[PDB]
Order: structure tokens, then sequence, then C-alpha cells
């Protein structure tokens, strides 16, 4: 009642999109260091005991194929839904190796009335990825 | 008998709205670092919001850039934690 | 440390 069942057969899938190369058009250089987040992350949600997809530098077609299959999976033995995304990113917006498309538009495969497996169901984005290009310079404590 | 469509969604961000997000070449990025550290730590223990809310410490606290290029250095970050979620989430579970 |  208070807390989400999590005794399923599966605790579920965790997708990994890892995307370390870019199209000059984007003027995104190297993501160095995202090898080490999706190996860590790959290790940490494996002793979740997740079923963990890990995908490297996918375009923003293949982000958004990827996420329509594995939202038609069937779920019912999953007890949650983890998807992390590590990418170049802007307000709203997750890059693909090729340009942008919108979270909303990845998200929304996954609503409650779109992947009814899920539905009642934890889903969760991790994202790491630029909202902007505001600076924090912070305060002295 | 009906739930909003868009509930029971958690989206943890590694910054806030409009900011830079940041990532060391080495050790990887202050975020992803950080939720791995506190998962490992404990994952056998907390419900995840409390979890996300010892990521934003660690963040906000144990990292600040540095460049030798002074418009991006000495920079701080914060995550941001956007939860849409209806019940508290435990990766354990009591038998 | 880079920017995403």
């Amino acid at each position: 009642d208070n807390s989400y069942k999590m005794d399923y057969p599966e605790m579920g899938l965790c997708i990994i999109i890892n995307n370390k190369n870019f199209h000059k058009s984007t003027g995104m250089t190297s993501r160095s260091g995202t090898d080490v987040d999706a190996a860590n992350l790959r290790e940490t949600f494996r002793n979740l005991k997740y079923e963990v997809r890990n995908k490297n530098d996918l375009t923003r077609e293949e982000i958004v194929e990827l996420m329509r299959d594995v939202s038609k999976e069937d779920h019912s033995k999953r007890s949650s839904f983890v998807c992390v995304l590590l990418s170049h990113g802007e307000e709203g917006i997750i890059f693909g190796t090729n340009g942008p498309v919108d979270l909303k538009k990845i998200t929304n495969f996954f609503r409650g009335d779109r992947c009814r497996s899920l539905t009642g169901k934890p889903k969760l984005f991790i994202i790491q990825a630029c909202r902007g290009t505001e600076d924090d310079c912070g305060i002295e404590t | 008998h009906k739930i909003p469509v868009e509930a029971d969604f958690l989206y943890a961000y590694s910054t806030a709205p409009g900011y830079y997000s940041w990532r060391n070449s080495k050790d990887g990025s202050w975020f992803i670092q950080s939720l791995c550290a506190m998962l490992k730590q404990y994952a056998d223990k907390l419900e995840f919001m409390h979890i996300l809310t010892r990521v934003n410490r660690k963040v906000a606290t144990e990292f600040e850039s540095f460049s030798f290029d002074a418009t991006f250095h000495a920079k701080k970050q914060i995550p941001c934690i956007v939860s849409m979620l209806t019940k508290e989430l435990y990766f354990y579970h009591h038998h | 440390d880079e920017v995403x």
C-alpha cells in the first residue's frame, strides 16, 4: 500500500544508452569518461538484480526504436523499469549521436496507458546530460 | 479505479533545469559516480528518494570543476529529483 | 572536467 510491490519474479530491465561519439554537426566533443559511468551502472544495477542491457552510440532514430521495442515487451513478471541516458542534452532534450530528440517522446512509450504491463509499477529515467548552458558559481559555506 | 497516465514515473536528472552537467574524463560524471556509490552503500536499507537526496548532497559538496579556462572553472552542480511516484521504492524485499 |  505504502511501498511498491518489488517481489515479482524479476526486478526488471535496466536499459543503459551510452553515447560517446557524436556527429560533428552537433558540435559535441567526445564524452570522455562515459564508459566508466556505463560500466559502473552495469555493475551497480547487476547487484540490484536488474537485467542490464547496454547500448552504445545510438542515433536519435535508434534511441526511439529501442524505447518503442522495449515498451512493447511483456513486463508482467517485472517489478519495475529503469532507463539510464548518458549523452549530451538541452532542456527537455537528449542527444542521439546525430541530433536531438525530445525526452517526452522517449518517456511517452511507457505511459500508464501505452505500456500496460508496467501500469502501477515504478518507471525510472536517470539522465546524465546537460539541460542548458548555465553554470552554477556556488556560494562559500 | 483509474490512475493518471503520468503517474509512477521518477526522473532523476543529473542537474537542475537550464544548467550544465559535469563529467570527468577519468572518473566519470559527478552524478553517476555519486548515484552508484549511494546505491551500493544504501540500496539494502534506504528508500529511493532518500538515497537520491544523499546523491544530491554528495554532488553538491564533494565536487567542483577545475579548468584552465576560467569560464569553466570552480563551478558547482546540484542534481534534480523529479518524482511522480505514488509509493515508496525499496530495492530490497522483506520475505 | 568537461560539460555535457
